[PDB]
This record gives structure tokens, C-alpha cells and sequence, in this order.
């Protein structure tokens, strides 16, 4: 080798050698991740070096937390990272297409042909598969019963279908009360809190917000009804001057006059708050809750407790955006223009402690446009099951609202897409005839894996599904209960259009680039 | 223990034919590494770096930068490809193969008891005739034509991995150079490294990637009350902070009275209100600075309906100053009406994959743009970023020197017959190394057929016979099919600045490595 | 952080390496054999330089012959051993031209890399070399100008042996040609099989090469154990048994039963040995040479009847003495010798170079065997002349098998470079490029003669094709001084081993073809 001559500590791989490195590593990630695709998949227990249990079967969490040191396994993990970042689901199915695009192409490159001729057939098959996806998409005008069936498909593939009926009502109803009038839905308006109260099948949808910190004073009210939310960013604690000055006093009686003077600027901010509670007709209960992102000294907490004002401290950055929409007030950074117009409103503000950890709840808002899914999982690993399923389900219903068309379910897309490439296979008119066949057989792994994980036969199921599709016009698919070919558009199994669009584009470019790699080497030491 | 009385401790000495023929084998080794990365039928080469990343590329410069060699003559060839990458865009690989072949024919004459100064003096006479031959076979280019410039950049990206999206990458790379073509005083300059920022975001498809008419940054708004959608903003760029920090002195205040401590904390609030009142006299819409913004400065900009961005980089502030036409000021009380960047189009704080991005686009006449690349992962987006850098610099060479050379083997064989006919009037001992320069240029059409699988005997005989007549003389090697097609029908044209820098660097590399007859290794420095 | 590349399909070696392809196997076998061609290029020709080679046994070998250099260099490259064993077959076949194989096959593989990297693969370079190799064996009978047939005496073979001597001993080309002429012609079998084993070299440390001579007989390095060192009759009785009596082979045991058998046993043993030594003294013998040991009673009667004893511990030296004096080695103890006696002229002893030797000098009947007694200042100089002497003996065996000669010194390789190029231009195929490169391999052989003489080989090789205009066919190289102005080879007398040139082209072409057939190398773990 030439690289061994200049650098003797530099390993290398040749043309027929580096292809066998990438193909055998693609089958290694394929055989692991194919046992957890769909609702009938198997759970995986991931233990790190510390000893924490991470029980999940999502394709992005499996590839990141896996003890693998391989350059080909790191390339698929980069493509799988961007799949779970922009659209959520579609990560486990992303790796199986790459593992089949290199396995089906291995049967032609080893039989005399060149790897570039196979890549010419992948592009000609990707253009026909992209045009076929725009013809099978179904627009249902974003009905709230359609979004239930979209969220039910993404949630059943991550839980044992007893929590999927609970989390569907917590994902669809949370994504509708955010934005209207054809506005882009921001996912930062939904807060994800982890509790430990009752059980895993008790995750409810709080219509307001849930804060992870409580009141830092024992004399404050624990349950406040019909409160005013005053969102602040000021620092009520003692802050020094920027120029280091220091006090200078002569007598001991003049020392206490400087301690009263150094807190006068702090107490002027507190007098702006307690006068706002008197200017809102305080002849009633008239509760006041201050979230107050910056910390508060205990001298001002004792002053606000005597007036009946609940004061929190040390909030988050995005709590000044979610609570501002929920309460309807104005997040202020100063007390120079205080008015009742910047105040919020909530019918019930209460707290609850779970083992020296208080949680402030804000509920009963009119039009919040910001909610909180309250996950109450008993174990630490059960909290990671619901959190990875909520962010998978929220990104699933977000794509079904932004895109006006819904793509069909399990086998209603991949079987019809492979049969559409066979009739256009003699249309390429050249040496790339076998490239369309390798792309059509790689798309058929989605009915093959789902029939294998359900315990049914792999080859006997694909014959009956393709027979019901060719002898009709309906997009028939796979059934995870009986194995018979059933249509996915009628049984309530849907999928996202952007997931299948990006699965045809991210897997095609990453397969045409891996097959054209012949000099895998390690140099730089 | 009595030490041995030696001289020049712990060093090596090597001279004679072991160094003159030793530097040839070190140069032939690097020429065999990137030999399969020249033609349009090239393949990617996956590399591994000690930082932990993966470089999967086929460009000749990015491959040699990740190779750590121990030979001193092998370190010289890596700096040759770095010189070709900084001068032109797509002129690097071709130099390493050509310098390896000009040293391949130079090793034959070193065995014939010929001095290396005789071969170099024949190389300098051959170098001066290759420059004069390319200027005779050139063709003037109309730089105002849009479709003519698309065919030049398509000839440089057919080799690279963006040849599949040729209809998109040609329009992005051409419009990026024509926007940054800035001329203030009487000097035309094209800065595609400081003003043509290539921002890549993992996600989406490659067909949705397009060059924005403006800049973009990965920064959110400072306060949620501020607007995220302004139709026609008045962008004012700042450099200093909007906070109250410690001065560059030894300032210390002696507080004796009670009213003195509360006055200092009020003067810190009034100082922020003084500079915030000075920036709203011009009635802006977007305030962009490079330093921190305090919460008191956000309070005055909230009620004045001003969207503030906090911590934009220094390199991004110089890029938005050319796109919006603003001037970066460092003093809030010295703001003028000419320092406000009017003419900016739609400003929108979009979100791409759980992360906000400030888009300043739709400008009237921007002098800086940002290519928004979107792909499958960070692996292939670094490939398109390195290919667009080789696609924008080959458009810069045409705008500075509008001459084209027929590439694809037609350039190397047109001079190889010119050096052969000119060598008949030598009649000396430098005639035979002069003939080897024309045979060393033939390795570039030799590599175009070894990558596509064509015959190397049946094609070189027919191609050398085509350059015997002076009529056509522009017949090259078609790397796609594998036959001999004229370059006036295919459209493969390379710029003059790429072909001149290829020949000037390949000869002078052979000048440096042939005068080396000794190597001393084992000494330390300070 | 940093990943690595593991095995892919067949990495099952436990510490071994594997080579496949043109760059990893074919081009690396070329560059390894190119270094052996540049190694012995300096020691090629009459102006070649010596090489002090130290082997694993820490002893010194200084020579300019490429055959004994490769025997001491411990080469470990496998394809480099193919060009070493091909040069060893040139030494076993004709004994001269081993340096020609390293230059010609070293230039064949060097120009093969200029064809695989420019065009066609090894399927046409091998077929292109074998076409030009068969045509190279057709010009060699057409380039024969003289013959070693007329007047086979010591005067004519002195000039015919100068070429094999001056290529390794340039200054001693005249004296060594006369010593090799008085020894090779004297052992002629009268138109029969010429044996090279009948010429021995006795290295005597002493004065320079001017005191060397050839003695008709054998010279040993042993003693007498007696006082009969002056023998002029020289009737030699050769025995292979030890001259100490006759003992049995099974056990051997003396059995005494009375006092008459004990006292008479000692006197009976002396009378038994006395009758056997006097049995060879009545036959007229003077020199008795044995192979084994000799008892004290055998030396008592050898000095009594005045016969000289010669001890030869080597058994191969005993067989050469029987071919010297014309005797038969007797396995039994001393018989009455009827007709199997030896007959020499003078057997004596003399201390030459502080070394007492035994000389079986033949005065009148000189031709039975020959021994060249070499004198040198160092022991390393006498080994280099012995290599030059043995190349002169092997040259005389070549002229016995084939009396034809070709003009050497570069005159043959230029005419071979011209005729093969004429076959290459008239070849209507793609294999004509390997034929023209086969003629350029003959061009590098007088190029090595000019580089060793300090002359610019570009001006030397230009004058050779200028004087070979279809009718000369004889001008070689004049390497006696700078500014060559090269002359004829038949007039200077530089012509040697047409049969040596016939096998050297055939062995070096088959060596270069065998390297090019190797496409995949699988080596083991060395120990
Ligand atoms: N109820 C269902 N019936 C049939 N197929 C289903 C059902 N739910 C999910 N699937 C299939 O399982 C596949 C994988 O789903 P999921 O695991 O959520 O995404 P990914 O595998 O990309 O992580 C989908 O392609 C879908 O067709
Ligand atoms: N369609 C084509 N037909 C023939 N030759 C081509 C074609 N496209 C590119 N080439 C050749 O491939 C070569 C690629 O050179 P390249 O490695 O890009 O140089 P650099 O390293 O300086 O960018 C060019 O010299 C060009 O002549
Ligand atoms: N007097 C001379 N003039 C010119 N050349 C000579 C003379 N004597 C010998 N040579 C050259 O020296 C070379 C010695 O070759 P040699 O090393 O003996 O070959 P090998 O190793 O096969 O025996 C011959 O090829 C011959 O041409
Ligand atoms: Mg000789």
C-alpha cells in the first residue's frame, strides 16, 4: 500500500476491501434495529458506565447510546440524528433502508458490475418514487379526529398501547390550543415536566403551566384562587454597584444608617409591587403571584409575605414566554411603568411537594396558547419512555398540520412504491436497469420487518400483500394482528408526508456516497 | 562512564543517489494516493482524523491535509496542494499528479550521469513555452452572459460530488460571486471568504438549498415581547455594549452619606437610559450589537418596539454591514442617519429543527450573501461546502481573467505537440530532458481513461494523431463515455488562471526537489 | 473518539502479510529487483570495482564477480531471490556471465514498469518479451565472426582467455592468461570430455603474483614423518586402508592361555608387520601414501627399507592422486603390486612461503593433471585470483562444447539492440512496444561499461549506433582512456563465450517473465 510507505502506523483499505467494511457494518446496525420497528417490536435496556437504566427502543436513542466504534456506524448515526431533530419519527426506518440499499447492491457489484452504475439507477428510481409519493398522499383538511389516528400510530410504536390511549388525548389536545389562523406552531410553548406522583398511566394535560420550583417562604399561601400573575425580570435581591465603592462610617450609630440606606433601593422595588396590589381594588382575596426569574433575598420575601403576595424565584428563560401567553400579561424588566394592564389572570394557583421538591401549578386560564404535559412516571427509566414518546408524538402532529396531506400507513406506501418502479424499470434504457431493482427491493424491508417482528412469515406475507395490491387499486398494507393484507387508510393507520419524503432523500444520497468509497484509512498521527 | 568524543550527536547523514532517487519515490507515492480522484468518474475517499470526525471527500486538497507524513520531500508535496487551493479553486489534484510525473521522467536522466542543474535548466525553458502556448489556444469570454458562465462552473463541478444537482449548484455559485462583487474606490475586489458565508443546517433535502439575498445568523431575539416579523426594518449595527461595566481606571467611591449609595444605583440606570435615548432618535427597528445587553436596555427597547439581537459575532457584523448597507458604530451618542441600514427586506425569526435562526433577506442591493445549505447530515454538508468553495473561486478567476482553456486532456496534448515541434531546433544536451516534459504532460489524459476503464493504448495513439494537424487541436478525453469527443461540443472548459497555476507549480516543485542531494535530520531548535 | 478500520473479508492471518494488485505486488517486485541491478552495476566490466562483503560468519569476501557476492548477501525479498538463483544457474552451466544476468534482467523489469504504467498489462509484456527473445537467439549465430578451432595450443588460447581475466583482474591480464594456458591445454583428453575438476589451486601465502606458477602434478600441505623426503624414482603405491596392520571388524580380542603365547605375541606382531613393509620394498616402491593412520611399527620399517610415507586424511584428495600418477587405491593391506603402481618423475619436499609442501612434480610425462600454485600478499587476494582462475577454467570448457565466439565488450549488445528494433517496427500489433523495450534492455549493458570508466554514456551510446550502419557489426568499446573513439573488437581481441551469451539471454528473460507472472504474494511469519 502507498499509505503504509509514508506513514507506517496508518491502516488502509483498498477498493474491494473498503466496500466490505461499509456493507458488513451496515448489516450490523440493521440486524439490531430491526427487532424494534413498529408496535410489535422489542424493548431495549441501555445501561451506561454509571449504571442508569435507559429503557427505550427509538432508533435515535439506540444509535447514540451504543458501544460501537466504527466509521460506517458513525455516518448512519449522523443521518439518524437529523431525522429525530426536524420531524421526530422515521429514525428506525431510516437505518433499515440504508442497510438494504447496500445489501441489495452487494449482489450486483460483486457480480462484475461497477458501483457507479448502481448509483445511476438509484437516482432514476428516486425521482419516480418522489413523484409517486405526491400521488398517494391523502388530504383530510386537518380534522381533530384525523390527528388522533396520526398520533396513535407514533405512540403505539413506543409504548405498550395502554398509555397510547392516554397520551393521544394529551398530544392532540395540546397541539390544537397553541396557534390558529394558519400560523406555524412553536413546540417551545409546551413544557415537559417529570413527576413521580401516582403511576405511568396518569399523564394529564395541564392547560396552564407547571413550574418545578415553589415558594421559598413558609408564611406564604399554598393555595391561591383568582390570582394576578406579575411576570418580572428584575433583581429583588441585594446587588452591589459595578464600581467597587465600600462604605465609610465614623460612629456605630452611623453604621446602621448605612444598612438602612443600602436596602432603600431594594425596598423601593418592593414598594412598587405592594402598591400594585392595592391599586387593583384589594377589598377581596385578590391573590398575587410573582414568578420572578431573578432571585429574591429573604429580606424582600419576608416583606411580601406580610402583604399576602406569593413570590417565586430562579425561573427559566422560556418561562417568561410561556407564562406571558398563558396569563396574558407583559413580561417587564423594570418597575418604571407599572400598571394593571401588565397583570395576568389564573383561576387557581396551588403548590404540591414531592419529597422536599415543590411544584407550583397555574391552572384555569381562558385562552392559554401554552400548555404542559404532566408526566408522572414512577421510575426514572419510565420517565424517559414517556418523554421520548411525547416529543415523538408532538412532532408527528406538528407535521400533519403544517403539511396539508397525510401519507398512508405501514405497508400501504412502501409496497405500492416498489411496484411502481418495476413498470418504470425498462424506461431507463441503459446499464442502470439493475439499479432500479436494487432500490425497489430495499423499500420492501418495511413490510418484511413488520411481518417478522409480529411472528409471521417474511416471504409468505409479501406474496399476499403484493397480490392484493396488483389485483386492485387500493393501497393495501400489513396487519400486525392477523397477517392478512389490510388497507391502512381505512383501519386508522397513518404516517407523515415529510417523513417518507426525507426517507427517500436522506437514504439515497448516503447510499450513493458510501458505495463510491474505496480508500478508508486512518492518518494524522 | 566516560562519554565517546563524537561530533553532531544524534543526527543522520544521507547523500548521493539515495536522496536524488529517494525524493522521487516519495513524490510518486503521493501521486498514487490521489490518482483515482481526478476525472469525473472519481470516487470518494473516507478519512479519519484524530479529533474524532470523518472526512469523506474526493477533492485532492482535503485528502492531503489529513495525511501526516514523516518524509521531508513528502511534506513539500502537501504544501503544493495547499498553494493551489488558496490561489484557485479547482487547481490542486492535477498538480500533484503532474509534479509526480515530471519527477518520474527526471529520475531517468539522473541515471544517465546528467547533472540536476541541466534538467532544471531544461525545465525552465519548457515552463516558459507552456505559458505562451496556453495564451494562443485560449478564447475570450463574455462575462455579461449568464448562460456562458453556467457552462464554466459546470465543468468544475462535474468532477465533484455536486454533479448530480448541476442545475442547482451552478445557479447558487454564480449568484454568490455576483453579489459580493464590491467596488468602493477604483479597485475591483471579490471576497468570497469573509462575505460569502456558507451556513449548513442538518435536515431537509439538498434541492431546497438556495442562496439567500442577505445574511442569516443562529441567534434568537433577546426578549419575547419583541417582534419576530418586520417587513421593512431600519437596522442599526452597534459594536460597544449597552450595559454598565467597570471603566479602565482605578475608580473607587467613598460613600459617607446615606443618599450617596442610592444615587449611584440610579446613575447606573440613567446611563443606560441616556444611550437608549440616543439610538431611538433615528427611529430604528432592529438593534444588533456584538456585546451584552442588560435588562434595563431591553426595557427601553421593548416599549419603543425594537427587536434586539444580543451576541452576534464580529465576522457576522461585517457581513450584515455590506448586505443592509449599514455602518458598524461603537458609540450610541455618535449615531448618524447614514449609519442606519435601510433597504433591508423581510426580517423573520424562523425555526429550523428546534433552533431559531434570524433571517435578514430580500435586500435591495446586498454586497454580501449567505448560502443556506440543507442536507442529510453534517457529513455530506461539509462535502457540498467544500465543493461550493471550489465552485465560487473558479467563477472569481473568470471575472478577473476572462480566458478559457479546453480542458479534459485537450489542454495537455496541445502543448505536448508544441514542445515536441519546438525541441527540433535545440541541438544540444538539453534536448532530451526537454522532450520528457511533453511526455509528462500526457499523464492527465492518461488518468481520465484509467478511472473510467477505457483502453490506454488504443486511445493515446488516436489522440496524439489528432494533434498532428493544426486545424482542430482541441480534442480531449470524454470522461463520461470513454471515447474522443471534441471539447467544442461537450462544453468542458477550464479557466486560464487554473491552467497557468497548474503548470507553474508542477515545474517549480520539480525544481526544488531535484536540487536536494543531502538531508540532515536530528537537530533541535529554539 | 478516533475510530479505526478492522478486517473486511479474509483477514485471517496470525501475523503474516498479504499482497495483491499491480501496485502492491507487481510494482514492488520491480523496485526490489531494481536495487540489485544498481548494486552490481559498479562491479561490471574490466573497470569494475571490488566489494568488501562480510557475511554472517564475520569473514571478509572482496571480489568483483557478481556470483560470489549474492552467495554472501542474505537477501530476504522473494522476487529478488529469483534473479539470484538465475545468476547461480549461469555459474553452474557455463561459469561466466553471472553479472550479465543481473544487468539484463534488471533492465527488463525496469522497462516493464514503464509499460504497465503506460498501457497494456502483463498478458502482453510476457508475450512481447518471448517473441523478441526467440529472435535474439537467431541473431547470435549471425554475429559469430571468429572460432576457437585452429591451432589449439598454448599460444592461441592465451589471447582467447584474456577477456575472462581482464574483467576481474585488469592489471594482471597477461600473466594470468599464460598460467591458465599452461594448465588447461596440458590436461587435454585428446578430443574427449574436458573436466574442470582436474585443475586445483594451492594458495601459498608469500610474495606477489609474479612468483605464481603451474606445476604438473599435485601440491599438498602436509608432512612426511620420516627421512626419505628425496625421491627421484617415484614409484607410488596408493592405499586407502590405514597403514597400521590388519584388525578385524566385529570385536577384536587377544586370547592367551599359556606363557608361550604371551611372550611370542609381541615378537610375532613385529615379524608380521616386517614382512608386509618389505613386500613393497621388493617391488621397487619408494612412496607409500595411505589414507588412515599409521602405527609406530609401520614407521620403523618404512625408514629401515627407505620408503617415504605420505599421510592424506582427505579421501577426495586421495582419488585425485590416483589420476595424477596413474595408480589404483587398494582397500586391502599391502599386497605384491603387479601393475597398479603409480609412476611420477620427482617427489620431494620444499618450504615455500614458510609452508612445507609435498610436490608430485612430473618432468617429462607432464600431462595427467595440473595445479596452479598462486602466490599472494594477502589471503583475500588469493581468493579473488582463484575466482578469476576458475572463470578461466570454465571458459575453456565452453570452447570445448562450442568453439564459436561473438565480439564482446559491447559490440554484441548493440547489434542485438538494432535487429530486435527492426522486428518491433515491422510488428502489426499492440505487442510491438515490449519488443522495442527488449532491445533497449540490451542498450543498458554497454551503458554500465561506460559509467564504470568515468565516461558520459550518452555520448558513448550515440557513437555505437552511428558506426553500426548495417555492415560493420564489430565495433565495441575502447575503455582504456577518456574521449573514447571506439575501435574494432576483432583487432583488439575482445571476444568470449558465445555459448555464455546464449544461456545468459535465455536465463535472464525467463527470470524477468517469472517475476511478472507473480500477481499475488502470500508470505508467512518469518522466524
Ligand atoms: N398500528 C400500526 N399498524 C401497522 N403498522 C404500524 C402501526 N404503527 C406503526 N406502524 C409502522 O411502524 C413503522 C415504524 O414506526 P415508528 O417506530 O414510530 O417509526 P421509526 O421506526 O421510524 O422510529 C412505521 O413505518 C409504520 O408503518
Ligand atoms: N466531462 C469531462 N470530460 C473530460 N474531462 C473532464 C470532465 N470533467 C472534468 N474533467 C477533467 O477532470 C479534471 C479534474 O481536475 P481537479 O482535480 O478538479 O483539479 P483541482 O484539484 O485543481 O480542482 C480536470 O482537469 C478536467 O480536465
Ligand atoms: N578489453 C575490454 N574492452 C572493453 N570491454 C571489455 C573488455 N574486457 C571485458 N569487457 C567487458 O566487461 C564485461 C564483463 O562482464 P562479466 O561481469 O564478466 O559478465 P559475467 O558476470 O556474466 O561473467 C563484458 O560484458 C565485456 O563486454
Ligand atoms: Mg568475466
Amino acid at each position: 500500500a502507498a499509505v503504509k510507505t509514508l506513514n507506517p502506523k496508518a491502516e488502509v483499505a483498498r477498493a474491494q476491501a473498503a466496500l466490505a467494511v461499509n456493507i458488513s457494518a451496515a448489516r450490523g446496525l440493521q440486524d439490531v434495529l430491526r427487532t424494534n420497528l413498529g408496535p410489535k417490536g422489542t424493548m431495549k435496556m441501555l445501561v451506561s458506565g454509571a449504571g442508569d437504566i435507559k429503557l427505550t427502543k427509538d432508533g435515535n436513542v439506540l444509535l447514540h447510546e451504543m458501544q460501537i466504534q466504527h466509521p460506517t456506524a458513525s455516518l448512519i448515526a449522523k443521518v439518524a440524528t437529523a431525522q429525530d431533530d426536524i420531524t421526530g419519527d422515521g429514525t428506525t426506518s431510516n437505518v433499515l433502508i440504508i442497510g438494504e440499499l447496500l445489501k441489495q447492491a452487494d449482489l450486483y457489484i460483486s457480480e462484475g458490475l461497477h458501483p457507479r452504475i448502481i448509483t445511476e439507477g438509484f437516482e432514476a428510481a428516486k425521482e419516480k418514487a418522489l413523484q409517486f409519493l405526491e400521488e398517494v398522499k391523502v388530504s383530510r383538511e386537518m380534522d381533530r379526529e384525523t390527528l388522533i389516528d396520526v398520533a396513535r400510530t407514533s405512540l403505539r410504536t413506543k409504548v405498550h398501547a395502554e398509555l397510547a390511549d392516554v397520551l393521544t388525548e394529551a398530544v392532540v389536545d395540546s397541539i390544537l390550543a397553541i396557534k390558529k389562523q394558519d400560523e406555524p406552531i412553536d413546540l417551545f410553548m409546551i413544557e415537559i415536566m417529570e413527576m413521580k406522583h401516582k403511576s405511568e398511566t396518569d399523564t394529564s394535560l395541564i392547560r396552564g403551566l407547571v413550574l418545578d420550583h415553589g415558594a421559598r417562604h413558609p408564611d406564604m399561601k399554598k393555595r391561591v384562587e383568582d390570582a394576578y400573575i406579575l411576570t418580572c425580570n428584575v433583581s429583588l435581591e441585594y446587588e452591589k454597584t459595578e464600581v467597587n465603592s465600600g462604605f465609610f462610617y465614623k460612629s456605630a450609630e452611623e453604621r446602621e444608617k448605612l444598612v438602612k440606606a443600602e436596602r432603600k433601593f431594594i425596598e423601593d422595588r418592593v414598594k412598587k409591587i405592594i402598591e400594585l396590589k392595592r391599586k387593583v381594588c384589594g377589598d377581596s382575596d385578590k391573590g398575587f403571584v410573582v414568578i420572578n426569574q431573578k432571585g429574591i433575598d429573604p429580606f424582600s420575601l419576608d416583606a411580601l409575605s406580610k402583604e399576602g403576595i406569593v413570590a417565586l424565584r430562579r425561573a427559566k428563560r422560556r418561562n417568561m414566554e410561556r407564562l406571558t401567553l398563558a396569563c396574558g400579561g407583559v413580561a417587564l424588566n423594570s418597575f418604571d411603568d407599572l400598571s394593571p394592564d401588565c397583570l395576568g389572570h389564573a383561576g387557581l394557583v396551588y403548590e404540591y411537594t414531592l419529597g422536599e421538591e415543590k411544584f407550583t401549578f397555574i391552572e384555569k386560564c381562558n385562552n392559554p396558547r401554552s400548555v404542559t404535559l404532566l408526566i408522572k412516571g414512577p421510575n426514572k427509566h419510565t420517565l424517559t419512555q414517556i418523554k421520548d414518546a411525547v416529543r415523538d408524538g408532538l412532532r408527528a402532529v406538528k407535521n400533519a398540520i403544517d403539511d396539508g396531506c397525510v401519507v398512508p400507513g405501514a405497508g400501504a406506501v412502501e409496497v405500492a412504491m416498489a411496484e411502481a418502479l418495476i413498470k418504470h424499470k425498462p424506461s431507463v434504457k441503459g446499464r442502470a436497469q439493475l439499479g432500479v431493482q436494487a432500490f425497489a427491493d430495499a423499500l420492501l424491508i418495511i413490510p418484511k420487518v413488520l411481518a417478522q417482528n409480529s411472528g409471521f412469515d417474511l416471504q409468505e406475507t409479501l406474496v399476499k400483500i403484493q397480490a392484493e395490491h396488483s389485483e386492485s387499486g387500493q393501497l393495501v398494507g400489513v396487519d400486525l394482528n392477523t397477517g392478512e393484507p389490510m388497507v391502512a387508510a381505512e383501519v386508522g393507520v397513518w404516517d407523515n408526508y415529510c417523513v417518507k419524503k426525507q426517507l427517500l432523500h436522506s437514504c439515497t444520497v448516503i447510499a450513493t456516497n458510501i458505495l463510491l468509497v474505496d480508500e478508508i484509512m486512518r492518518a494524522g498521527m | 562512564h566516560r562519554p565517546v568524543l563524537v561530533l553532531s550527536q544524534n543526527t543522520k547523514r544521507e547523500s548521493g543517489r539515495k536522496v536524488q532517487s529517494g525524493n522521487i519515490n516519495a513524490a510518486k507515492t503521493i501521486a498514487d494516493i490521489i490518482r483515482t480522484c481526478l476525472g469525473p468518474k472519481s470516487m470518494m475517499k473516507m478519512l479519519l482524523d484524530p479529533m474524532g470526525g470523518i472526512v469523506m471527500t474526493n477533492d485532492g486538497n482535503a485528502i492531503l491535509r489529513e495525511i501526516q507524513v514523516q518524509h521531508p520531500a513528502a511534506k513539500s508535496m502537501i504544501e503544493i496542494s495547499r498553494t493551489q487551493d488558496e490561489e484557485v479553486g479547482d487547481g490542486t489534484t492535477s498538480v500533484i499528479i503532474l509534479a509526480g510525473e515530471m519527477l518520474s521522467v527526471a529520475e531517468h536522466f539522473l541515471e544517465q550521469q546528467m547533472h540536476p542543474t541541466v534538467v532544471i535548466s531544461a525545465y525552465r525553458k519548457a515552463l516558459d513555452d507552456m505559458i505562451s502556448t496556453l495564451k494562443k489556444i485560449s478564447i475570450p469570454v463574455d462575462i455579461s452572459d449568464s448562460d456562458m458562465m453556467l457552462n464554466i462552473i459546470n465543468s468544475s463541478i462535474t468532477t465533484k460530488a455536486i454533479s448530480r444537482w448541476s442545475s442547482l449548484a451552478c445557479n447558487i455559485a454564480l449568484d454568490a460571486v455576483k453579489m459580493v462583487q464590491f467596488e468602493e474606490n477604483g479597485r475591483k475586489e471579490i471576497d468570497i471568504k469573509k462575505y460569502a458565508r456558507v451556513e449548513k443546517i442538518p435536515g431537509g433535502i439538498i434541492e431546497d438549498s438556495c442562496v439567500l439575498r442577505g445574511v442569516m445568523i443562529n441567534k434568537d431575539v433577546t426578549h419575547p415581547r419583541m417582534r419576530r416579523y418586520i417587513k421593512n426594518p431600519r437596522i442599526v449595527l452597534l459594536d460597544s455594549s449597552l450595559e454598565y461595566k467597570k471603566g479602565e481606571s482605578q475608580t473607587d467611591i467613598e460613600i459617607t452619606r446615606e443618599e450617596d449609595f442610592t444615587r449611584i444605583l440610579q446613575m447606573e440606570e440613567e446611563y443606560i437610559q441616556q444611550l437608549c435615548e440616543d439610538i431611538i432618535q433615528l427611529k430604528p427597528d432592529v438593534v444588533i450589537t456584538e456585546k451584552g445587553i442588560s435588562d434595563l436596555a431591553q426595557h427601553y427597547l421593548m416599549r419603543a418596539n425594537i427587536t434586539a439581537i444580543r451576541r452576534v459575532r464580529k465576522t457576522d457584523n461585517n457581513r450584515i454591514a455590506r448586505a443592509c448597507g449599514a455602518r458598524i458604530v461603537s458609540r450610541p451618542e455618535e449615531l448618524r442617519e447614514d449609519d442606519v441600514g435601510t433597504g433591508a427586506g423581510l426580517l423573520e425569526i424562523k425555526k429550523i429543527g428546534d433552533e431559531y435562526f434570524t433571517f435578514i433577506t430580500d435586500c435591495k442591493d446586498p454586497k454580501a450573501c449567505t448560502i443556506l445549505l440543507r442536507g442529510a447530515s453534517k457529513e455530506i454538508l461539509s462535502e457540498v461546502e467544500r465543493n461550493l468553495q471550489d465552485a465560487m473561486q473558479v467563477c472569481r478567476n473568470v471575472l478577473l481573467d476572462p480566458q478559457l482553456v479546453p480542458g479534459g486532456g485537450a489542454s495537455e496534448m496541445a502543448v505536448a505537440h508544441a514542445l515536441t515541434e519546438k525541441s527540433k531546433a535545440m541541438t544540444g544536451v538539453e534536448q532530451w530532458p526537454y522532450r520528457a516534459v511533453a511526455q509528462a504532460l500526457e499523464v492527465i489524459p492518461r488518468t481520465l481513461i484509467q478511472n473510467c476503464g477505457a483502453s490506454t493504448i488504443r486511445l493515446l495513439t488516436s489522440l496524439r494523431a489528432k494533434h498532428t494537424q493544426e486545424n482542430c487541436e482541441t480534442w480531449g478525453v470524454n470522461g463520461e463515455t470513454g471515447t474522443l469527443v471534441d471539447m467544442k461540443e461537450l462544453g468542458i472548459w477550464e479557466p486560464l488562471a487554473v491552467k497557468l497555476q497548474t503548470y507553474k507549480t508542477a515545474v517549480e516543485t520539480a525544481v526544488l526537489l531535484l536540487r536536494i542531494d543531502d538531508i540532515v535530520s536530528g537537530h533541535k531548535k529554539k | 473518539h478516533v475510530p479505526k478500520a478492522p478486517g473486511f473479508a479474509q483477514m485471517l492471518k496470525e501475523g503474516a502479510k498479504h499482497f495483491s494488485g499491480l501496485e502492491e505486488a507487481v510494482y514492488r517486485n520491480i523496485q526490489a529487483c531494481k536495487e540489485l541491478a544498481q548494486t552490481t552495476r559498479t562491479a561490471y566490466g574490466p573497470n569494475g570495482m571490488n566489494k568488501m562483503v562480510i557475511n554472517h560468519l564475520e569473514k571478509l569476501f572482496v571480489t568483483n564477480d557478481a556470483a560470489t557476492i549474492l552467495r554472501e548477501l542474505e537477501v530476504q525479498h522473494p522476487a529478488a531471490k529469483m534473479i539470484v538463483m538465475a545468476s547461480h544457474m549461469q555459474e553452474q552451466e557455463v561459469g561466466d556471465g553471472t553479472n550479465f544476468v543481473l544487468v539484463f534482467a534488471g533492465a527488463l523489469l525496469e522497462l516493464a514498469e514503464e509499460l504497465l504504467r503506460i498501457g497494456l498489462s502483463v498478458s502482453e509484456v510476457i508475450e512481447g518479451y518471448e517473441i523478441a527473445c526467440r529472435k535474439a537467439h537467431e541473431i547470435l549465430p549471425n554475429l559469430v565472426c571468429c572460432s576457437a578451432k585452429n591451432l589449439r595450443d598454448i599460444d592461441e588460447v592465451s589471447s582467447l582467455l584474456r577477456t575472462s581475466i581482464m574483467s576481474k583482474q585488469y592489471g594482471n591480464e597477461v600473466f594470468l592468461a599464460k598460467l591458465i594456458a599452461q594448465a588447461c591445454v596440458s590436461i587435454f583428453p585428446d578430443s574427449g570430455h574436458f573436466n574442470v575438476d582436474n585443475i586445483r589451486v594451492c594458495k601459498i601465502l608469500g610474495s606477489g603474483i609474479s612468483s605464481s606458477s603451474v606445476l604438473h602434478g599435485m601440491v599438498f600441505k602436509k608432512e612426511t614423518e620420516g627421512d626419505v623426503t628425496s625421491v627421484k624414482d617415484a614409484k607410488i603405491a596408493v592405499y586407502s586402508c590405514p597403514f597400521d596392520g590388519m584388525i578385524t571388524e566385529t570385536k577384536g580380542t587377544v586370547l592367551i592361555k599359556t606363557a608361550e603365547e604371551l611372550m611370542n605375541f609381541s615378537k610375532g606382531e613385529e615379524n608380521l608387520m616386517d614382512a608386509q613393509v618389505k613386500a613393497i620394498a621388493d617391488t621397487g616402491a619408494n612412496v607409500v601414501v595411505t589414507g588412515g593412520k599409521v602405527a609406530d611399527m609401520a614407521l620403523h620399517y618404512a625408514n629401515k627399507y627407505n620408503i617415504m610415507l605420505v599421510r592424506l586424511n582427505s579421501k577426495w584428495d586421495l582419488r585425485r592422486l590416483c589420476k595424477t600418477v596413474g595408480a589404483t587405491a587398494l582397500p586391502r593391506l599391502t599386497p605384491p603390486v603387479l601393475e597398479e603402481m603409480g609412476h611420477c618423475d620427482s617427489v620431494y619436499l620444499s618450504e615455500v612461503g614458510d609452508t612445507q609442501v609435498v610436490v608430485f612434480k612430473h618432468e617429462k610425462e607432464d600431462g595427467a593433471i595440473s595445479t596452479i600454485v598462486l602466490r599472494g600478499s594477502t589471503d583475500n587476494l588469493m581468493d579473488d585470483i582463484e575466482r578469476a582462475v576458475d572463470d578461466g577454467v570454465n571458459t575453456f570448457k565452453v570452447l570445448t562444447r562450442d568453439k564459436r565466439l561473438v565480439p564482446g565488450g559491447g559490440a554484441t549488445e548493440i547489434e542485438l539492440a538494432k535487429q530486435i528494433t527492426s522486428y518491433g517496427e515491422t510488428c502489426p500489433g499492440l505487442e510491438q512496444y515490449a519488443i522495442k523495450k527488449f532491445a533497449e534492455a540490451f542498450e543498458a549493458i554497454p551503458r554500465a561499461l561506460a559509467e564504470n570508466s568515468g565516461v558520459k554514456a550518452n555520448e558513448v551510446i550515440s557513437k555505437l549506433y552511428a558506426v553500426h550502419q548495417e555492415g560493420n557489426k564489430n565495433v565495441g568499446l575502447d575503455i582504456e582512456a577518456e574521449v573514447p573513439a571506439v575501435k574494432d573488437m576483432l583487432e583488439a581481441g575482445i571476444l568470449d563465450t558465445y555459448l555464455g551469451k546464449y544461456w545468459a539471454i535465455k536465463l535472464a528473460t525467463n527470470a524477468a517473465v517469472t517475476v511478472l507472472r507473480v500477481d499475488q504474494i502470500i508470505m508467512a511469519k518469518p522466524a
